[PDB]
Formats: structure tokens, sequence, C-alpha cells
């Protein structure tokens, strides 16, 4: 009587949104960027290899200084490497050896990690006692934490496998603003440069944009045909790129509320695990699971180059804040710095 | 809290042998490299010895090389300095110094309390200002010079600023310059040009008086310049 | 009763997503195009940096 | 050596960290990692109670014959399995527990599919998974006595219509075992070790130790180029 | 030393073509397996496969040096200088002894694969693989290059079968390699016994592992003791008597059993490995 009416109303709204998006597609990003000189071949070499892990590396995150990066591996260790000297600054033992995320705080005082234990553990790097202590174990998620990101030293956003994203108060240790709306498992979230909005790519083939103080989903982005595994904002903050299991990267723009262009190749039939943008936003480095990472031009579908040198699936890669290096962490226990 | 209680000093006849023990509590002694710093009854600070984590690297001063030995016992959280054939030049206050070395670390951040002991090619660090009078609320500028440039090829210039209040152990103010120690206020600031270095305090209080020591960590042995005494008017 | 409330939340979310203001792709694409052109000089990946200024020399 | 004193001490600290990491890796490499993947509640707790101890994921530690073990009761995840099942790639074996009493019961949630058919589907899904091609499976068929009394009082044709054997316990158990083992499409790079356990059984740990030693010996022989 | 080159006749062409053919193809097989192991970039991290590579390299060196020296010294009748003929004999003996030592290293690796299953990865690591391999190479070098250092057959008459080497040293090295075959024939005894113990223990609750190990190890040992027993037996028997019959010619013919063992080393050892087969296919 009413459930069918509600479903019909939802379908009519969905068609209305689809009609509205089409009216805004006067041109395409590929058509506009036709008269632009291609970036050409990008020959990035493995400058410095970071060895010492003994298991599969599932996540890494650079620091603000663009010199220190953290690495999370299945062996229960969290090494803070010094990329300039290939030095292990810290080795953090973990109570849970199953980790899927690790985040470096902008100030460098704290690092986070999480995984199948369903707890985000915040570790205090610089203190007295000369050790790294578990500052806070954030609990409340009912699923594995796929990705966590620091807003500041006290607020952290976490995505988990309960189809829910959460915003935490580290000092209080209590979930502050739950983010509901996803249908499948949330696999990755990225924070905007202004730390105001964040987009989470879930296993429902959709990426949703959220507002921090409001908890509402401003707008949802669809177009993928498989599970979204990676996500990353444009440096501007008005667009983001998603990585899925269908060998496809899609650049969604927030203001037009639709997809700009698709980075797909017929040769590639694997999935995509990690996606990041360069400092200028022209190159989209996507970490595929066919032992390779592909450097995609953001404005043109052409592939600039391929980052080869990993003997297993590439699981995590991110560009430094100054854009001077790319560090790809793969399933084989090695991190490679590329420039 | 973090503390370093050191004992084992006293009246020693010349030519004897007495060892110093430094008990470490409130921090991970194993991961910290420990130093011994001397202080004559009325002279400046002098570096003595240094033992790293795991005793991998051990260094001595030229005046104590082959004569003193330094060792640590990590399970017992203690530091040892066995001194042999003590002379009249060893009568001084020996300080237990805590140091760590990673990127962004703060070496020489914590000091002991002193051990009263009495006996019956190196970079020269200079501070011209022996005494400086000042009133509270003013601004000072303590100047220290080096005989060799301390700006390494990696961009890190190795100079450390310490403050020794009357009757208290030295406290780290500013490690490799333009870096503020964890705990000291924002009044202190340091700058330099490879050879000439300065420390500036914006506003002075009654607790900022004492003697300021500049130290170099570019290469062993570590050398302390003669301190600059700050006295109220 | 069990799911009649869930559908209303979905309808409200779709209503909120529908009323947002949208700009044409031509304006949106130009802004990304303009952003890349302005910041192209300060992109070490796009334009290789001389070894003197490259921290990862070896 | 074109390095400052602090740089040399940082290198020394990195070497000590690497030494500790190597020690931890040597300690962990001598431990056996097992993944517990029982279907629902088909006697998944009786086995861990029998093995003793010496939140989404549960780790059970027990030592037998100076050998450390690592069981991971990951069934309390309630998420999409294939998004985290590759974390367990490289475990020595998978301990799959199936209750033989489920041949009469029907899943409450569905009320249509037999519980043992659901267990068979889960076994098929996990045995032929790409991440677990070379990982042997230790099959546990619990509820021996309750299945005994059922098969004495009730027939097995409800769960397996294409059954020709008698109602005796031995033939029924053999048929269930061969039906479960037939689901293994990797007859060459995998082995299934099957044991029938009850509530009072105490040789389950010894059976698991034998199976794990067999798996490790086969892996070592393959690694040393002898197979 | 002309009496040592007593083998001649129309069979010279046959022995020459046999020597050159076996040496060429054995060197080809050994260099192919060496390249396949090195270029894989994954077999290097495996301690067993570097022992297999040591076997391959020792076999390649042995085949090349033995074939070249034999064709230069016997079929071509090119007499060598007394200073360098001893060096060439030392080189061929060093390569042969290193090959046997690599066989024993693979044997003890296969033993450790069963005696300490869970700790096998940690007991023999990549770092420890070379230190035991390097010591074997130099030890096999010194026992064979001892004549090069200070031994010029000064005491006791030189052996009849081997020119310019004493009967005293012949028993000395043969004892060294007899103990070296003693190790390889004993550790495989423990591998087959510990497999027998393990197979029976698991079958108690409810033989293929025993059968497979028996087949592979029996093939290895049968090849070794059918390609090395004749020459060692002749060497041991030559100590007692002068042995100046056609037995020296028979020894010259059967010395190519060493090259036969060299040919069969890859097929038996590496080509049997699944990873070698996969890497060769790819
Ligand atoms: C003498 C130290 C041990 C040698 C072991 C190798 C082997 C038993 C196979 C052997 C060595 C030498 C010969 C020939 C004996 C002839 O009297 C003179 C030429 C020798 C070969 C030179 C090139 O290696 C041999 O047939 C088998």
């Amino acid at each position: 009587s009413e459930l069918d009416q509600l479903r019909q109303e939802a379908e009519q709204l969905k068609n209305q949104i689809r009609d509205a998006r089409k009216a805004c597609a006067d041109a395409t990003l590929s058509q506009i960027t036709n008269n632009i000189d291609p970036v050409g071949r990008i020959q990035m070499r493995t400058r410095r290899t970071l060895r010492g892990h003994l298991a599969k590396i599932y996540a890494m995150h650079w620091g603000t200084d663009s010199r220190l990066l953290v690495s999370a591996s299945q062996d229960g260790k969290l090494i803070i490497w010094d990329s300039y000297t290939t030095n292990k600054v810290h080795a953090i033992p973990l109570r849970s050896s199953w980790v899927m995320t690790c985040a470096y705080a902008p100030s460098g005082n704290y690092v986070a990690c999480g995984g199948l234990d369903n707890i985000c553990s915040i570790y205090n790097l610089k203190t007295r006692e000369g050790n790294v202590r578990v500052s806070r174990e954030l609990a409340g998620h009912t699923g594995y934490l796929s990705c966590c990101r620091f807003l500041d030293d006290n607020q952290i956003v976490t995505s988990s496998g309960d189809t829910t994203c959460a915003l935490w108060d580290i000092e209080t240790g209590q979930q502050t603003t739950t983010f509901t709306g996803h249908t499948g498992d949330v696999m990755s979230l990225s924070l905007a440069p202004d730390t105001r909005l964040f987009v989470s790519g879930a296993c429902d083939a959709s990426a949703k944009l959220w507002d921090v103080r409001e908890g509402m989903c401003r707008q949802t982005f669809t177009g993928h045909e498989s599970d979204i595994n990676a996500i990353c904002f444009f440096p501007n903050g008005n667009a983001f790129a998603t990585g899925s299991d269908d060998a496809t990267c899609r650049l969604f723009d927030l203001r037009a509320d639709q997809e700009l262009m698709t980075y797909s190749h017929d040769n590639i039939i694997c999935g995509i695990t990690s996606v990041s943008f360069s400092k200028s936003g022209r190159l989209l480095l996507a970490g595929y699971d066919d032992f390779n990472c592909n450097v995609w031009d953001a404005l043109k579908a052409d592939r600039a180059g391929v980052l080869a040198g990993h003997d297993n699936r590439v699981s995590c890669l991110g560009v430094t804040d100054d854009g001077m290096a790319v560090a790809t962490g793969s399933w084989d226990s090695f991190l490679k710095i590329w420039n | 809290d973090v503390q370093l209680v050191e004992s084992g000093g006293g009246l020693v006849q010349p030519g004897g042998s007495r060892k110093l023990s430094c008990s470490a509590s409130g921090f991970a002694f194993s991961s910290f490299g420990m130093h011994w710093v001397r202080q004559a009854p009325e002279k400046g600070l002098e570096w003595v010895a240094y033992i790293s984590s795991g005793s991998g690297t051990i260094y001595y001063a030229d005046t104590v090389k082959g004569r003193f030995t330094i060792s640590r016992d990590d399970p017992k959280n203690t530091l040892f300095l066995q001194m042999t054939s003590l002379r009249s030049e060893d009568t001084a206050m020996y300080y237990c110094v805590r140091s760590i070395y990673y990127y962004g670390s703060s070496p020489f951040d914590f000091w002991g309390q002193g051990t009263t002991l009495t006996v019956s090619s190196d970079i020269v660090m200079t501070q011209a200002t022996s005494s400086v009078p000042v009133t509270p609320g003013e601004s000072v500028s303590i100047s220290c010079r080096s005989s060799k440039s301390l700006l390494h090829s990696n961009g890190n210039t190795y100079l450390y600023w310490f403050l020794q209040r009357p009757g208290q152990s030295p406290q780290l103010l500013i490690y490799r310059m333009s870096n503020l120690a964890s705990g000291v206020p924002d009044r202190f600031s340091g700058s330099g040009s490879g050879t000439a270095f300065t420390l500036t305090i914006s506003r002075l209080e009654a607790e900022d008086v004492g003697v300021y020591y500049c130290m170099q960590h570019l290469e062993y042995p570590l050398t302390f310049g003669a301190g600059t005494k700050l006295e109220l008017k | 009763t069990a799911s009649i409330a869930q559908a209303r939340k979905l309808v409200e979310q779709l209503k909120m997503e529908a009323n947002i203001d949208r700009i044409k792709v031509s304006k949106a694409a130009a802004d990304l195009m303009a952003y890349c052109e302005a910041h192209a000089k300060e992109d070490p990946l796009l334009t290789p940096v001389p070894a003197s200024e490259n921290p990862f020399r070896e | 050596c074109t390095l400052s004193a602090e740089d040399k001490a940082a290198v020394e600290r990195s070497k000590m960290i690497d030494r500790n990491l190597r020690e931890d890796g040597e300690k962990a490499a001598r431990e056996v990692k097992l993944l517990l993947l029982g279907a629902g509640e088909s006697g998944k707790s009786t086995i861990v109670k029998q093995m003793k101890i010496i939140t989404g994921i549960v780790e059970t530690h027990f030592t037998f014959k100076d050998l450390h073990f690592k069981m991971f009761d990951v069934g309390g995840q309630r998420s999409e399995r294939k998004k985290w099942i590759h974390c367990f790639e490289g475990v020595t074996a998978i301990i799959f527990c199936v209750a033989l009493s489920d041949y009469d019961l029907v899943l409450a949630e569905d009320e249509e599919m037999n519980r043992m058919h659901e267990s068979m589907k889960l076994f098929d899904s996990i045995c032929n998974n790409k991440w677990f091609t070379d990982t042997s499976i230790i099959l546990f068929l619990n509820k021996k006595d309750l299945f005994e009394e059922k098969i004495k009082k009730s027939p097995l044709t409800i769960c397996y219509p294409e059954y020709a054997g008698s109602n005796t316990y031995e033939e029924a158990a053999a048929y269930i075992q061969c039906q479960f083992e037939d689901l293994n499409k990797r007859k060459d790079t995998k082995e299934i070790y099957t044991h029938f356990t009850c509530a009072t059984d105490t040789k389950n740990v010894q059976f698991v130790f034998d199976a794990v030693t067999d798996v490790i010996i086969k892996n070592n022989l393959k690694d040393c180029g002898l197979f | 030393m002309k009496d040592y080159m007593i083998l001649s006749g129309p069979q010279k062409t046959a022995v020459a073509v046999l020597c050159t053919l076996l040496g060429l193809l054995s060197a080809l097989e050994n260099v192919a397996v060496l390249y396949l192991i090195l270029s894989s970039h994954q077999l290097r991290r495996k301690p067993s496969y570097l022992f297999i590579g040591s076997l391959a390299g020792a076999d390649f060196l042995a085949s090349v040096v033995f074939a070249c020296s034999f064709v230069n010294f016997h079929v071509f009748h090119g007499v060598d200088s007394k200073a360098v003929f001893l060096l060439k004999i030392g080189s061929v003996t060093m390569t042969f002894t290193a090959s046997v030592g690599s066989l024993l290293l693979t044997a003890i690796d296969r033993y450790l694969c069963l005696r300490y299953p869970p700790s096998y990865k940690a007991l023999l690591t990549r770092g420890r693989a070379l230190v035991t391999l390097g010591i074997m190479w130099v030890l096999s070098a010194l026992v064979s290059y001892l004549p090069l250092m200070g031994w010029t057959c000064c005491p006791r008459p030189c052996s009849e079968l081997f020119p310019l080497i004493p009967n005293d040293y012949l028993l000395s090295w043969l004892l060294f390699i007899a103990f070296l075959f003693s190790g390889i024939i004993y550790t495989y005894g423990h591998v087959l016994w510990k497999a027998h113990q393990h197979v029976a223990s698991l079958s108690g609750h409810q033989m293929r592992l025993d059968v497979r190990l028996a087949k592979t190890l029996g093939l290895v040992l049968a090849v070794l003791l059918i390609c090395w027993f004749p020459v060692l037996a002749l060497m041991a028997h030559s100590l007692a008597t002068t042995l100046s019959d056609q037995v020296k010619k028979a020894f010259a013919f059967c010395s190519m059993l060493c090259l036969i063992n060299s040919m069969v080393n890859p097929v038996i050892y590496a080509l049997r490995s699944g990873e070698i087969r996969s890497s060769a296919h790819h």
C-alpha cells in the first residue's frame, strides 16, 4: 500500500537525478582536453627500496614532511621509514597482526592502524620514555577497518566493513558522527585538502560524499560495475578518482555531480587496489594487482607510463605532499620510492 | 616521571679507582644512548664518555681514553663508569645524560642530578660573553662561535643549547638550532650561519637566569664552550 | 513497519541529493584543466627535477 | 664516512630494529597458522575447547609437542568474505569443522536449504578459492554420537537422495566423507585430512599435529626441489 | 709418461667423438640450468636452489675442464708440462669433489626438510646457505689443490693409473671422498627412515610419501653408485699392485662415466623440480 508507493517515489527521484545530470553534460572532459599536449612517457625509476618487512604489506601513508612514511604489514609490525636514508625510525609491535590501514597524522605526533580486529589503534610517536605507546584503542566498529584518516591530532575518520564510516574523538575515545548510507563494505576513504568533506568508496559500486559537522551524504556517485577499492581527491578538492575491481579508474567531479572520464585499457583485466594523484593533479597513479602500477593522465585517457618492479600485488601507494616521490607498497615485503 | 639517580662519588685518594652508577627509571633505558658529562667545581662542562644502545659504539674523551671504561646493564636499568688511576683533574660533578638518535629526535633532552667526586683536531666552541647583566622583561642574545662549520651536507646543523640554573642540572633548551625542546617556553630561539651562532630570549623571568652552554654534535669528542652567566641587576 | 521507515529515509536522501545545484561539465572540466596548467611547474613527477634538487639522488 | 654522528647513531638504531624484526620473524616462522572456517555453529567451539589455550577475529594459542599453533576464529566477521580472505593466504592449513548432525536439520534463516548442504557449499567455496590453492584443509566431522543415534533412528536420504548404502553409521560416514572430499577440484596440489570427533575425544590435537607435520613436510619437499 | 697414453687404435676416433659430444651437451645443460636458476629471481632466495646451482656450476666446470684436458692429453696425445698437468688434474678433481659436496649439501638439506619440519625455514636461511656452501667449495678446493701447493709426488712411487700423483695421496683423497659418499648414503638413510616413521604415524588414525622418496632417492643413489663405483674401485685396487694390464685402457674408457653422471645431474636433480620446469616453460 505504502512500501510500493515509497519505492516508486524513490525510483522517480532517481530518474529525476539522472535526467538532471544528463542536462549538465554539454561536453566531455576528453573532448575539451583534445587540444592539449600529451604528457608523454614518464620514466619513473625505483630510487630507494625500503626492505625489512616479513609479510604482505597492506597499507602505507606518507607524512607532511614528505620524508617519513609508515608501513603496515601482516607480520604485526608498523615501521616508520626514513625514505631519504632508508632508516627504520620506529618499529611498533601490534597486538593484532591483521592490518588493513595505517595513517600518519599531519603533525607527526601520532600514527594509526587497524584491520580485522575492528579497532583503530592510535600510537603516540614522540613522547617521553622513548617508546611508542597505544594512545587510544577506538572500538565500536562491527567490521574490519579498511581505511582510516586523520583530520587533526584529536579527530580521526574511519571506514569499516559494517557499511558505515565513523568520526572519532581520540581524547574522548567515543564515536562522534556516524556516517550511514552505504549498502556494501566501505573499502577506502579520502580526506579533502581543506579537511572538510570526505568521499568513501564502498563495495556497492558507489562513492558517497560526506560533510564532517553534519553527518549527511551530500551526493552519491555511481558508475562502477564492481567493488571500489581505492579513492582519492583531486588536489583542487572539486574532484576525486576511484579504483575498482573492473580495471577502471573513474574521475568524478563534485560540482557537476557525475563522472568526467574513465581510465580503462583493454589490455588490463585485473583490479585496482590503490589510487593517488600527483601534486599538480595531471598524473593519476593507480596500483593494479597485476604486479604493476600505471601512471594515467588525468585530463586524457592515455597512459603515461608503467611502474614495474614489484613481484606481487601492489596494495598501497601514495604521493608525497610536495609531489617529489611516489612510494608503492606491494604484497611482497618491499616499499619502493619512485621519482 | 622520568628521572636519573646517579651515585658513587666521594673522597678518593689520587691514583685510586672508583666507579659511578646511574640508575635509570621512568623511561626505556635500552633504546637510549647514554653519555657522561663532567663539570669542574667552577669551570664549564666537559664530555667524558658515551655508550650507545646495545653497547655497539663506545666513545671516550682524550683525557679519559684507555683510562676509564663505560658499560650499561639493560635488564637492571643502570649505567656504569669504572674509572682507574684518578688524578687531580677528575675532581668534578659527573652528570648522567640521556640521548636518542632518530629523525627529529632530541638528544641530550634529560640530564641526571650530579655525582660529587673529589680527588685529594677537536672543534673549539667559544662564548666571549663571560657575564651579562640584565633586568627581567628585557631581551638577551647569547653568542657562541665554532672553530669549524657545523652545517653538515644533510642540512642539519649540530649545535645544542643548555641552561644550568644555580644548584640544578643542565636543561636542554634548543637542540639543532631553530628547534625548541619539549617543555621549554617559546621565548627561546636560536639561529646561526654555520660558524657564528646566537640564542635569543624574547622576555626574561627570574627562572631564566643561570649559565648557558653551547655544544657541538657534529663529531666526537663533543665540546662545550665556556658558559655565559646571566645575572640580574 | 520494519522496512516502511527505511524507505522514507532513502526517499529523503534522494530528495536532498536531487536539489543540489550542478554546473556544466564544460565549466567543471575547465577548472581541472586550469588547475593542472597553473600547477604544472611545481610538479616533480610531470616535469623531472634536476638531480641537484632531487632528495632521492641515489 | 660522509655521515654525521647522529646519522651514524640512527643507522645503528635501524640495525638494532632490523635485528629485532629478524628475531620476531624467526619466532613467528616457527609457529603454525591455522584458519578455522566452520559453517555456522557446526561444533566450532567443541574443537577449540578440546584444544585448550596455552571483537571480530579470535586467536587461540596452544602448544603440542613443543610446537606453537595459531587458530583464527574469523567467523565472527559478518562481512564480505573475499574482501579479507586474502589476509590468511599462506596459513599452513584450514581447519574446517562440519557437524554430521546437520544432515537432518534445516537452516532457520532460509528454512529451505539443508544445513549440511550449506556446509558443503561453504567447503566448495573455500577449497577452490584462488588464495587457498596450495593450502591443505583439515576436515573435522564432529557430532559423531548424535549422528550415530540419528542414523540409527533416521535415514540419510533426506540430505543425499542419491544414496545407495545402508543405514549403518560406517557407510553413512564414509559417504559424507567422500562427498566432502569430492568437492576438492585441486586433487594434485592439495590434500584433505578427515577425522571423526566426538565430545569426549582427546586425540584431535594429535591428529592436527600429524596433519600439520605432513603439510609442512610436503611444503619443504616442494621447496627443496625434490617434488 | 708415454706409457700412460697406452690407449690407441681405431677406437681413438670413437673415444674422441664420445668425449667431445658428452662434454659439449653436458656443459650446455649445466649452463642452461644455471641461467634458469639465476634469471628466475625467485630461486635465489631459496637455500636449496642455490645448492642446486652450486651442483650445476661444479658440473659445468668439471665437464668443461675434464673434456678439454682429456681431448688435449689423450686423443690428441698432447703432452703437458709437468708444472701444469698436475694443476689440471687438481682442477678436474676439485670440480668433481665440489660436485659431490654439493650433492651431500642437497642431501643434508633434504634431511633437514624432515628432521626439523617447522624450523627448516629458520634453520637454513639465505645467509647461512652460502657460508656452508662457501666452506665446502674451499675445503673441496684444498683437498684437491694440495698437489698444487707443495706435493709433487716426492714420497713413494706415483700411481700407475694417474700420472704424477703418489699412491699415498690416492688413498688419502679416496678416503676423503669415501667418507663423503658415506654422508650422502647415510643421510638419505635417515630421510627414508623418518619418512617411514611419519607415514606410519599418520596412517594409524586411518605410503605414497615413502614410495615417492624411495623412488627419487633410489634413482639418485643408483646413478651415483653406478657412475662412480667403477672408478673408485679401480683406484682403490691400483694401490696394491702395479696394474699394468689393459685395465688402464678400461679405466680410460670408463672415466667417461663421470661425464655421464654430469649429463644426468640436471635431469635427475633440477629438471625433476617443479619450479625449474615451470620457469623453463615460462
Ligand atoms: C688423480 C686425482 C683424482 C682424479 C679423479 C678424476 C677421474 C678419476 C675421473 C680421472 C682422473 C684422471 C684420468 C686420466 C688418467 C690418465 O692416466 C691420464 C689422463 C687423466 C685425465 C686428464 C684430464 O682430467 C681419468 O681417466 C679419470
